[PDB]
Order: C-alpha cells, then structure tokens, then sequence
C-alpha cells in the first residue's frame, strides 16, 4: 500500500494503544479501591446475618 | 493594467514531456530520471506571475498550477519542487471525497501565506 497511509495507520493505532493503556491503568486503581469497600461492607452483612438468622422464624 | 488568472492543468505532464526530450537528447539524468534543470524550468515559469506597483500600471497575474500525485505521495520530486515554489498549497483527498465531503479541501494540510491580506474585513472577522 501507500507509505503515507501506512504511517497514518500506525500513528492512529499507537494513539489508540496509549489511550487504552491509560484506561487500564486507571481501572487498576479503581479496582484496588473497590476491593477495600467490599471488605468494609463484609462485617455489617455478617453481623446482620448472624442476628436475623433466628428471629426471622 | 488588467488582472489575469492563468490555470496550468498538468505541470506533471509538462515535466514528463521535458524528461522525454532530455533523455532523447542523452543529457545526464537526476533522480527519477528527471533532468537537473526541471526546478529551474518550473521556477522560471511560475515567477512570471506578479502584482505590479502603481508606477508600472497596477496590473496583476495569478497562477494556479496543478500537480497530480500517485497514491498521495507528496514527497516525490515534482511535487516537492512545485510545493517549495508556490506561496500556498491546496490538498484534495479521495478519502474526504468518498465520505461525502466534496469539495475535498483538507484544511489541516492546506496553507496560504497571503491569507488575511486576501480577505475583506468582515471575512477576516
């Protein structure tokens, strides 16, 4: 094909690669922060489960 | 004292004819088998367009040379020679043409050094 079109194709693919890598980097931190929120959720749910498991009857 | 507009339709074909003549005369070739004086030829042709002063009559002549590119290669010998001479370039692309954008002037690549001076005040605004 034409070298000009090939270079434009490569440059656009590189730009998309950079954007996607930035997205993955952001998602990693978001997951790391969401896991702590899940862990903080766990105790209240456990207490409510051990509290309501009997008085429901 | 008149104003003239001149359109050259194929400087590439003119250059091809000159290359044919030079090779038939057995002159030494340059890159792409073109003669060494092709840029001299094109500059001598294009520099005759001018805006004359009031002392010389105030007439003018503007030129719109045409150059065709193979597969959009603007780095070729004749395209580079013509680009380095003219005061500006207008680029037309088949990608823009087929996508419904016609006329297909590519504003990103196009350049006009005389711009601003060649516009009315409202258009500049």
């Amino acid at each position: 094909a034409s070298l000009r079109d090939i270079k434009t194709r490569i440059n656009a693919t590189k730009k998309t690669s950079q954007i996607t890598k930035a997205m993955e980097m952001v998602s990693t931190s978001k997951l790391n922060r969401a896991e702590q929120n899940a862990k903080s959720f766990v105790p209240y749910m456990e207490k409510i489960q051990e509290v309501v498991a009997n008085v429901a009857l | 004292g008149k104003h003239v507009l001149v359109v050259y339709d194929d400087l590439s074909k003119q250059a091809a004819a000159y290359r044919e003549l030079s090779l038939l005369l057995r002159r030494p070739p340059g890159r792409e088998a073109y003669p060494g004086d092709i840029f001299y030829l094109h500059s001598r042709l294009l520099e005759r367009a001018a805006k004359l002063s009031d002392a010389k009559g105030g007439g003018s002549l503007t030129a719109l040379p045409f150059v065709e590119t193979q597969a959009g290669d603007i780095s070729a010998y004749i395209p580079t020679n013509v680009i380095s001479i003219t005061d500006g370039q207008i680029f037309l692309q088949s990608d823009l043409f087929f996508s419904g954008v016609r006329p297909a002037i590519n504003a990103g690549l196009s350049v006009s050094r005389v711009g601003g001076a060649a516009q009315i005040k409202a258009m500049k605004k």
